[PDB]
């Protein structure tokens, strides 16, 4: 499983995902600051953007595979998540779920750091309280 | 040459006469009170013609006259308004205007009330540095006058309220809904919330810089439009900073303080309120696309324009604490903030009541003779049938729209036939306007100037927009070259007096690109639709060569087709392959328009039966339908007659498969053995079809590569190795990853000796760089060609003895085969057109193979990449339209190439379910969808990596260095660490033609046009490029390629 | 994002720090003369970029069938092999290693900010890199 599709849209992310880890790197979960969490809505909502424009102009080499995997694999999340197929964006293994896989990753990339599933969790908590007013009708 | 006897009467009138007989009086002399009669030149006739125009007002009335002797005269011209004379010489249902008058007006007073926030007048005089406010003011304005209206309210309570100008201090604003609260109020527009009335009023105040867009795509929410529209919808994706708070403050409070916006509400409240049946009518405005988006245009126009006017101080309270704007040249804070308000309503108003008089009032093209003019020739015979065809439905179209498909052969003169079709259709006494959009992404001069020769005008009739595509309104290095009447333009106040939008719009014909149309429907944000808009409003449209586009391009032509329809638009295809699939979802994208259209505007309740045409070189007929089945039937019946005719028409043209033998598969070493290989079969292909003459041989050949990086590596190794034995190979690279001007220049010279006919061999051979190439060589083989990327299928009257295609596409090959003997009579019967058995992308290995361009996708893939399975055996004798417009049945999408074209073709254009997207193209007449972005979104327009625009730029100090510069906003920054030059190795007996020196043809432009050499390169010497890293290699001969 | 730079974007987003440091502290800046701040930031991250991009060359990280990366790779290849002195010795010259890592930085800050910069800043870089990789310790 390639992570290409994921670099793209976090080497444009540079700012937001030093950010991200600065703040976070050595935290603890249970007990997050107002701009940890901002730190963390803001790197989200940034590789939200770039993955979900990825998927929709079809940003890919549909001749490589690996990658047209990967692209598959994020279009099947979108398609879950906006309404077309299904509207559960917070599922397990759905778009944010996914989203929180990379932040993850670009720390493990850059810092060495493991974090894990209570990191992941706080993560969840934070998407669906920051971003479920973007799909949702009150 | 000769003197011609000339007389001119005027029918001018005020001030147009005035100006008239000073310019007039000059040239000729007069003869009566209105008459003048004088020998003149052709010369001094296009002279006199031009300086008339230029200053023409819309009272201006003068026809010219050919007296070719006591007998006989003929109508040569008429400039300004054709009506005031009869055949030759001297003898509103506007139903919803007043409706969107009021709610602009409306929307206009509230649009910018949200600018009021502590936030938005601290960014006013910020200073720097600078950053975004956090919510949008539009978003603030919305809810703002929703806590005015207040929850739950009627339509009457809140406009008996705000007639009542008694009213009042302030204490509405309790039951404002903030969005800095941690958990969220319900959106503005649910159902308990804002009445019909106000919620258009809503829609247009927060959408007036952006459509609203949201994360949530479900058709069935798009049904609901705008009901989901909440604050994520509308830039406050903009999060967060934590103040969600000066943006909900207002100290001073808001524009209710202010008496005289105070007042001029309450007028436009009361006029709502006496408007019979207006309140009812509220929720039939809010889904009717007509009714909004021609609001939005009146609301964004008017915002345009009054925001780039200094402050009055005869408007609104003087006192006024909070600001709207500031000084673009200055940075000091002036124009209050009622005062803007107060100002905008008034030009929504004006520009309102200015709409109908559009028609009118807007120059058109009146009795032209190029178009009148019989044909003497046979082989445009067809353009008089078609003629009298477009004459016999004319008054069937004037009251139901017309949807036409000029479906002739490659090669007929389907461009004066565009022209005589649509100029049959417009009133004979006022005349006509249209649009000739063309189905490339960029359009150069030299085609542009290709239109007005074809169709017998200059340049004071037609207008080019040059160019590719991206509050200035219409891009900025987009430019428009026109010469006729600028002056007396009816919206002249609203855009610039001699800006790119008033000429787009003043010109009576248009030439441009679908791409420059586009935004009318697709633009998400700014003022980019406004001027295709207007031109959809009052011309017709020409949608020419439409299907080389993209099939991922194809749902925004939809939405595109569909507004034609939706504005009172007529509308013509123009290509030879137009499939079943796409006719069909087109007609039923017009067809939906015209139905909303016909609800303001004509006789109230007349049944949606839209005026449908075909035209070919055989026939051409006209029925009317109403529904798509019917429609369906009639093309299907045209079509079959159609297929019978080319069945039996003589072969020009025989195909054949040439197997390629590769290497590595390396892209050099694969290169340098096609090339290889190409010499065997040009030699070939020049042995069968030349031209002789006095012992010398001259052929002429085209060679087609899918892509520009493939090509230019060819180019590179054609070049290495030398001709064959005996042979002279002149190389000419045409792509469109050239300057603008160069490509220009190319096309110039290649359409000028591209030009073929019966028994030319004398001509063909004097002509001046043949003459030349021929004097200056031994040999006496010689072989011109032409190494071209797909631009070379699309607006280019070429007339090859022979062509060697890489295969993308059916549309294409057919497109390519018309370009050999497309001049010429008779047939030896070799083969002259050779098909690569596979192309680049396959023979590199790549899965899909036929992509980028092509239809194969990983969901709809081939199952053999061979043409020798692809095609029906059957077809290589006889390439003609036959594949394309009719779909094989059954379908076999995974074994033909052209039927994937089909299966694809169908399970996008009117399906439910289209690939990827899987939201249905309809969803853009059948739902409110076009309140938001969701569609434009959803399926985008030229989806891909974003081209960037490039130009070698003569140094802002010194006019003799060069710097490859790239465009960035309003200005060009150094990029020469971009770009490598790259020297070329040549072989025996080869060298180039139809190229284009930089420097002389920049210096030539420059001259042509008035112009400073650095503004001439900024202007005509762009390339889009897509945006790499380490930048490209450059060389004259070949353009920009790829540097790694 | 395209189908052309992907062996520098990869590396890109395993440089954050010092790509957002770059970045940030250049934001506002003169080019012709820079804070020590500055020159440090465009020192760190051009480091970490020669890090990445040595790797990427040494350990062959490339899908050798995929032609257009292997392209982008071979490019690099040819690069550092006219800067380690194996085929030659100059890593400072116009189209090598530290004008490619350059190019490299331009096009990040291009991506994620979107100033201008071009030729006068690439000098100004290559000007730093001459200076402060003069010699590898
Ligand atoms: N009356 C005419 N006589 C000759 N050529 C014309 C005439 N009018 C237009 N042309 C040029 O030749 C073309 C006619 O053939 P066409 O079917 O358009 O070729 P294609 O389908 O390849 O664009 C026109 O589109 C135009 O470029
Ligand atoms: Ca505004
Ligand atoms: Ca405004």
């Amino acid at each position: 499983m390639s992570n290409t599709i994921s670099d793209r849209i976090v080497a444009r992310s540079v700012i937001e995902a030093a950010r991200f880890i600065q703040s976070w790197e050595d935290a603890d979960p249970d007990s997050l600051t107002e701009d940890q969490v901002l730190a963390a809505a803001g790197f989200a909502a940034r590789l939200h953007e770039g993955l979900q424009a990825t998927v929709l102009q079809r940003l890919v080499d549909e001749s490589n595979h690996e990658e047209y995997r990967e692209f598959k694999a994020w279009e099947e999340a979108l398609l879950n998540a906006d309404g077309r197929v299904a509207s559960s964006p917070f599922a397990d293994w759905g778009w944010w779920y996914r989203i929180a896989n990379v932040m993850l990753a670009t720390a493990s990339q850059n810092v060495g750091v493991t974090w894990g599933s209570r990191v992941h969790g706080r993560l969840m908590a934070i998407f669906q309280d920051k971003f479920k007013q973007r799909y949702e009708e009150q | 040459s000769e003197f011609m006897n000339i007389l001119l009467v005027s029918q001018c009138e005020k001030r147009a006469l005035s100006e008239t007989r000073r310019i007039l009086d000059q040239f000729a002399e007069r003869r009566g009170e209105r008459t003048w009669q004088t020998p003149i030149t052709q010369a001094g006739l296009d002279t006199l013609r031009r300086l008339l125009k230029k200053s023409a007002r819309r009272n201006t009335a003068v026809a010219c006259h050919w007296i070719r002797g006591r007998d006989h005269s003929e109508l040569l011209w008429i400039v300004g308004d054709a009506s005031r004379f009869n055949a030759q010489g001297a003898v509103n249902d506007w139903h919803s205007a007043e409706d969107i008058r009021l709610l602009t007006v409306m929307a206009a007073l509230f649009h910018d009330i949200g600018k009021a926030s502590q936030a938005f007048q601290a960014k006013l005089r910020n200073r720097g540095k600078p950053m975004a406010d956090a919510y949008r003011h539009e978003w603030v304005s919305l809810r703002l006058f929703e806590a005015f209206v207040g929850p739950g309210s009627s339509d009457e309570d809140w406009l008996r309220r705000l007639a009542d100008k008694r009213e009042t201090g302030d204490a509405w604003l309790s039951q404002l809904a903030r969005d800095d609260r941690q958990s969220a109020p319900p959106g503005p527009f649910q159902k308990s919330r804002l009445p019909p009335l106000a919620q258009a009023v809503g829609w247009l105040i927060v959408s007036h810089h952006r459509l609203p867009n949201g994360d949530h795509r479900g058709s069935a929410s798009l049904a609901r439009l705008p009901a989901p529209i909440q604050s994520q919808w509308c830039g406050a994706r903009d999060a967060d900073a934590k103040e969600k708070a000066a943006c909900w403050q207002f100290p001073h409070g808001l524009p209710f303080a202010s008496a005289h916006w105070r007042a001029r509400t309450a007028l436009c409240a009361q006029s709502m309120l006496e408007r019979p049946g207006l309140l009812a009518r509220g929720p039939a405005l809010l889904h009717d696309s007509y009714v909004m988006h021609v609001s939005r245009l009146i609301l964004m126009l008017a915002d345009h324009h009054y925001s780039s006017l200094p402050a009055d101080s005869r408007l609104g309270d003087p006192n006024f604490p909070l600001h709207a704007n500031t000084d673009r040249d200055s940075g000091k804070l002036k124009q209050r903030l009622d005062e803007h308000l107060l100002g905008v309503a008034l030009h929504s108003r004006k520009l309102a009541g200015t709409l109908p008089r559009l028609e009118r009032q807007l120059p058109r093209l009146a009795r032209h003779k190029g178009f009148t003019r019989r044909v003497e020739q046979p082989r445009f015979r067809w353009q008089d049938k078609a003629y009298d065809c477009a004459m016999a439905c004319r008054e069937q179209a004037m009251e139901h729209g017309f949807f036409g498909l000029n479906l002739a052969s490659t090669g007929c003169g389907k461009t004066l036939a565009n022209g005589r079709i649509l100029y049959a259709l417009a009133d004979p006494q006022r005349g006509a306007r249209f649009s000739i959009a063309l189905g490339l992404r960029s359009l150069t001069l030299q085609t542009g100037q290709a239109y007005r020769e074809r169709l017998g005008l200059g340049d004071d009739d037609l207008a080019i927009l040059v160019g590719g595509s991206a509050q200035e309104l219409l891009a900025e290095n987009s430019h428009v070259h026109f010469a006729g009447t600028l002056e007396d333009g009816p919206l002249r106040e609203w855009l610039g007096g001699n800006s790119a939008g008033n000429r787009l719009l003043q010109a009576p014909i248009l030439a441009c690109t679908i791409d420059h149309l586009m935004p009318a429907s697709e633009s998400l944000r700014g003022g980019h639709q406004i001027a295709p808009l207007l031109r959809l409003m009052t011309s017709d449209l020409v949608l020419d060569e439409v299907d080389d586009f993209d099939i991922d391009d194809l749902p925004a032509l939809s939405r595109l087709v569909h507004w034609a329809g939706l504005f009172g638009s007529r509308v013509l295809l123009s290509s030879a392959t137009l499939p079943p699939a796409l006719v069909q979802g087109l007609f039923e994208a017009y067809r939906s328009g015209r139905e909303i259209f016909q609800r303001h505007r004509g006789a109230p309740g007349r049944a949606t039966e839209i005026r449908c045409a075909w035209f070919d070189e055989f026939s051409s007929q006209s029925s009317a339908h109403g529904a798509v089945t019917s429609f369906s039937e009639a093309h299907a019946t045209f079509v079959a007659q159609r297929l019978a005719k080319l069945e039996q028409l003589p072969p020009r043209r025989q195909a054949q498969l040439c197997t390629v033998h590769a290497a590595g598969e390396a892209r050099p070493a694969l290169c340098r053995e096609l090339a290889g290989q190409m010499n065997t079969w040009m030699a070939d292909l020049h042995r069968c079809h030349h031209t002789e003459h006095q012992g010398r041989r001259i052929s002429f050949g085209l060679l087609r590569l899918a892509n520009i990086e493939p090509l230019i590596e060819l180019a590179q190794a054609i070049l290495a190795q030398g001709a064959p034995e005996g042979l002279h190979v002149h190389l000419c690279v045409y792509h469109s990853r050239h300057p603008l001007l160069v490509r220009s220049a190319i096309e110039r010279q290649l359409d000028e000796l591209l030009k073929r006919s019966d028994d030319d061999a004398a001509a063909l051979f004097a002509r001046p760089t043949l003459a030349k190439a021929l004097q200056a060589s031994t040999e006496r083989d010689h072989l011109f060609v032409v190494l071209a990327s797909p631009v070379a299928e699309v607006g280019r009257d070429h007339d090859y003895d022979w062509a060697i295609v890489e295969p993308s596409s059916m549309r294409s090959i057919i497109q390519l085969a018309g370009r050999i003997r497309r001049h010429r009579s008779g047939f030896s019967g070799e083969a002259n057109l050779y098909l690569l058995s596979r192309n680049i992308r396959s023979l590199e290995g790549q899965n899909p193979a036929f992509q980028r361009p092509g239809f194969e996708t990983p969901d709809f893939p081939l199952d053999s990449h061979d043409l020798h399975d692809l095609l029906d055996p059957a077809l290589l004798a006889r390439i003609d339209a036959s594949p394309r417009i009719v779909e094989p049945f059954p379908l076999f999408p995974r074994s033909r190439l052209v039927d994937l074209e089909h299966r694809r073709l169908r399970a996008l254009m009117l399906a439910d379910d289209p690939p990827s997207s899987l939201l249905g193209v309809p969803l853009w007449w059948q739902t409110p969808a076009s309140l938001s972005g969701a569609l434009q979104t959803s399926q985008p327009f030229r989806a891909g990596a974003k081209e960037r625009c490039y130009a070698l730029l003569p140094d802002e100090d010194d006019e003799e260095r060069l710097h490859f510069s790239r465009y960035e906003e309003g200005t060009w920054s150094n990029q020469d660490n971009l770009l490598r030059n790259l020297d070329l190795t040549y072989g025996p007996r080869i060298q180039t033609w139809g190229t284009v020196n930089y420097r002389e043809e920049l210096v030539a432009m420059a001259g042509r046009e008035d112009l400073d050499l650095r503004q001439c390169a900024m202007r005509y010497g762009e390339v889009r490029l897509r945006e790499n890293t380490q930048g490209w290699s450059y060389h004259p001969y070949l353009g920009f390629k790829k540097y790694n």
